[PDB]
RNA sequence: UACUAAGUGGAAAAGGAUGUGAAAGUGCUAAAACAGCAAGGAUGUUGGCUUAGAAGCAGCCAUCGUUUAAAGAGUGCGUAA
């Protein structure tokens, strides 16, 4: 089993996903209409390796590992944590942590904020 | 060391005494993903999920004023769902998990200290 | 099965055996094994 | 450890007698014979439902004896009560085998006929032309016999064609 | 490569490396060090090979110090000549080390890469090297 | 999950309903015809509601009694 | 030839291409025991010749493979069931369709590229090519 | 009284080694320590340069956090990632 994260504009791209045993048009249409509200953006998908493989695919909300750049109003995710790239208000960071609290091992907003700080460590900008 | 072992035995024994409900169940190929799923099912719930040392477990249930002195805290990956404080939600969730898989290995314990079979538990909780 | 004069474990498996009182270095791969190294 | 390795005895039919050079093990699967080396500082005492061996001195080689003779006794017991077997998968195109009497002859890659003799206590059976089962009487005999069978041809990293032991895997090498 | 400035005499005694450490008899500037278990002579080429080995395995930082500087020089008598016409022709410079002499010290990128670099340095010289750590 | 099962046919179009059972996933003539010859036969399972909705749409466009969840 | 597995070919054709190729005739033997063909349109035809085809041995269809025919038979007419409704009515009735009728149906299918027949044989053994010529003419 | 396993003795080293034996220590454990085994060995997360992708892990640069008893931007093998 592998992890995948691709554009939400269309599920047609991806030959590895179509070769699992699921019809191309099937997941293409299904994903494109399940993201019809908001598409044309990067979304992380998850699927399993099943034998029948009719449809065992689901999506997840927008990844938050370098997504703080969206909150930081900048791009070009830094390789090294040597200098800071910008500032993010703590209110937005905590609101996003709560927004992703249910997803992960974090059980309170504080633990999700700790994980946000941990993934922001590499970026060079911390929870400020 | 063993002094810390005894101190933790006393602490968990007191916790078991004040939280009269506690049930221990083991399950095969305990995977991390399913452990996370069941733990998230008990969201904001006092019950703890782990595996503790068999020696410290048997010492704790010896000093815990609980049913048995050393009976089943051996021979298997001793999954422990330490029921803490309110254990009705915990009882229902762990029993639903028991029925979810093929069969969960009933190790020991009860919902408030007075052992009855799990078939009786699933019906009294209802 | 190489011949050297200074054996040092290159791969994960570079074990030795003094088999029949003769030292052979063996590896899980057929290349990293040695002889009288 | 193995210096402390208890071997349980089943006196139902498996009975052991000691000659200090010949240990005979009677059981349902015929009889096992162990050639005890001469002048051993190790006493192999049989008792009720258990077998205990102990050195009468303190020597480096005595510990190796303690491990090895315990291992031999365990192998003898398990062989005389259950035996051993191997499954061989002969992966080939025209490769196949068939037995006449005690001579297993082969259809393999040589233009020359292939024949091999089958030792006693090693019962071979060829269900399909490309699969073989070899139920041996001892792990030594069956292992050595399987090595003799495979020594003719072995699978290659470029292509797997030969006598696989049904538990091994190959790697892929580029064949241009 | 590393030679003195001026030589009042170019022709000293042949050389003897006997004796114990007289100067630089210890490590006094690094954190790890290398000691020679036998008195030998280290010429310019081997010294530079060791130095470039240390430089390559040093990474980006790392502090290194040699306890000596190549001072002595050697002479080569002409080949295919009969016995006795003077002394030899001046040749390469060289440094003398005595039995039990600490020659080299390292710091900056600690003991793991320190020992790796020390082995890299010592694998270029005939001396049976010995690794030590400077104690504070 | 929501599935759809075909009940008693309409127009008695054995050929047409056989083609309908074929178009689901590209199944062959033999298995599809054997499935059609049995009046109760599941078309497909483990599918999202939308594609099952189009499946039922074809089934009611052709004409037959339809059983769904 | 070694590696010439009938199942391998009849599965690989559909896996790589999926052209609905219909295997008509069944061989007798696997690369060493190759000794004839189990004809679908007619009765079995044994070929003892290991080369230089001269005679074809007409034999009844082997008993152990009658069902092997029937299933494919129950498919073959079914495979040409995409041409007319009366053929489907006969299939529902179970009534056999004339061999000439189904032969012409397969002819229309192959000329129209609806499907394509598959036959078996060995060039180095020269078995069953007369059947190929008969099919080509028909 | 200790050593030998090489006929060392009975020629040589750069070198390397769970070779043997002894000594000086340093920790845990009979509750059963360690080896092996039955397993798990997880998430934010496919962090970014970039290989007409950075994705755990060609490499390079950072080189954290959450639950857990356990999990390291991972320990490595290995894959086009």
């Amino acid at each position: 089993i592998a992890k995948i994260n691709l554009l939400g504009g269309q599920a047609k791209p991806g030959p590895a996903l179509a070769s699992v045993g699921i019809n191309m048009g099937e997941f293409t249409k299904q994903f494109n209409e399940k993201t019809k509200d908001k598409q044309g953006e990067m979304i992380p998908c998850v699927i399993t390796a099943y034998n029948d493989k009719s449809f065992d695919f689901i999506l997840k909300t927008t990844p938050v590992s370098i997504l703080l750049k969206q909150a930081a109003k900048l791009e070009k995710g830094a390789k090294n944590a040597k200098t800071i790239v910008g500032k993010i208000t703590m209110a937005k960071a905590k609101e996003i942590a709560q927004y992703k609290l249910v997803d992960l091992n974090a059980n309170t907003v504080e633990a999700a904020l700790k994980m946000v700080l941990g993934t922001a460590k590499q970026m060079g900008i911390e929870v400020i | 060391a063993k002094k810390d072992k005894a101190q933790q035995v006393a602490d968990v024994s007191h916790l078991l005494s004040t939280s009269a409900g506690f049930v221990i169940f083991d399950y095969t190929s305990m995977s991390a993903i399913e452990a996370t799923s069941i733990r998230k099912k008990l969201f904001k719930n006092g019950s703890k999920i782990k595996v503790i040392k068999n020696n410290i477990l048997r010492r704790a249930l010896k000093a815990g004023k609980f049913e048995g002195i050393d009976e089943t805290a051996i021979k298997g990956k001793l999954a422990v769902a330490v029921g803490v404080n309110e254990i009705v939600e915990t009882l229902k969730a762990v029993d639903g998990v028991v029925k979810a898989k093929e069969a969960m290995n009933f190790v020991c314990g009860y919902f408030d200290n007075r052992a009855f079979n799990s078939a009786d538990l699933e019906k009294i909780a209802k | 099965m190489k011949v050297r004069a200074s054996v040092k474990p290159i791969c994960k498996d570079c074990k030795i055996i003094k088999r029949h009182q003769i030292v052979r270095v063996i590896c899980k791969t057929q290349k990293h094994k040695q002889r009288q190294g | 450890k193995i210096g402390n390795r208890t071997i349980t005895l089943d006196p139902a039919k498996v009975n052991l007698n000691f000659q200090k050079d010949h240990i005979a093990v009677k059981g349902p699967l015929g009889q096992i014979e162990l050639k005890l080396p001469p002048n051993l500082p190790l006493k192999f005492e049989l008792k009720d439902n258990n077998l205990q061996i102990t050195r009468n001195n303190e020597l480096k080689q005595s510990k190796i004896f303690h491990g090895t003779y315990n291992a031999l006794i365990t192998n003898a017991i398990i062989g005389v009560t259950q035996g051993f077997e191997k499954k061989l998968r002969l992966v080939g195109v025209g490769y196949r085998a068939n037995v006449e009497g005690e001579t297993l002859n082969l259809q393999l890659g040589y233009s020359h006929p292939i024949k091999e003799k089958i030792p006693k206590g090693l019962t071979v059976k060829v269900e399909k032309n490309t699969e073989i089962t070899i139920s041996g009487i001892s792990k030594e005999l069956v292992g050595q016999f399987a090595t003799e069978v495979r020594k003719w041809r072995k699978p290659e990293p470029y292509k797997g064609k030969g006598v696989l032991y049904f538990d091994e895997v190959i790697v892929r090498k580029a064949g241009k | 490569m590393l030679q003195p400035k001026r030589t009042k005499y170019r022709k000293p005694h042949n050389v003897s490396y006997e004796g114990k450490a007289k100067g630089n008899s210890y490590v006094a500037f690094g954190e790890y060090g290398l000691v020679a278990t036998k008195g030998n002579w280290i010429d310019a080429r081997a010294i530079e090979s060791a130095r470039i080995a240390i430089s390559k395995c040093l990474g980006k930082t790392g502090k290194m110090w040699i306890r000596i500087f190549p001072h002595m020089s050697k002479t080569k008598k002409p080949l295919e000549v009969r016995m006795g016409s003077g002394k030899g022709n001046p040749e390469f410079w060289v440094a003398v080390v005595k039995q039990g002499t600490v020659m080299f010290e390292v710091a900056n990128i600690p003991e793991s890469q320190m020992i790796k670099a020390l082995t890299r340095a010592g694998h270029k010289l005939p001396v049976t090297w010995k690794i030590l750590k400077r104690e504070e | 999950e929501v599935t759809v099962k075909v009940t008693g046919y309409t127009d008695n179009a054995k050929l047409a309903v056989l083609k309908l059972y074929r178009e689901i996933a590209g199944v062959g003539l033999m298995e599809a015809k054997t499935a059609v010859e049995k009046l109760p036969c599941v078309v497909k399972q483990d599918i999202k509601p939308e594609e099952a909705e189009e499946l039922k749409k074809r089934f009611v466009e052709v004409g037959a009694t339809v059983e769904i969840k | 030839k070694t590696g010439a597995n009938f199942e391998r070919s009849v599965q690989s054709i559909q896996q790589r291409l999926g052209v609905k190729a219909v295997p008509i005739q069944l061989p007798i033997g696997a690369e060493n025991d190759f000794n004839g063909i189990i004809d679908l349109i007619e009765e079995k035809v044994y070929f003892f010749d290991g080369g230089k085809e001269e005679k074809a041995e007409e034999k009844p269809i082997p008993d152990q493979f009658k069902d092997q025919v029937k299933q494919m038979r129950a498919h073959l007419v079914e495979e040409v069931a995409n041409f007319d409704d009366q053929l489907m009515a006969d299939y529902l009735e179970g009534k056999e369709i004339s061999i000439a009728d189904i032969k012409r149906c397969i002819r229309k299918g192959v000329i129209g590229c609806q499907f394509f027949p598959v036959l078996c044989g060995s060039a180095f053994k020269n078995k069953g090519i007369k059947l190929l010529l008969d099919a080509v003419v028909d």
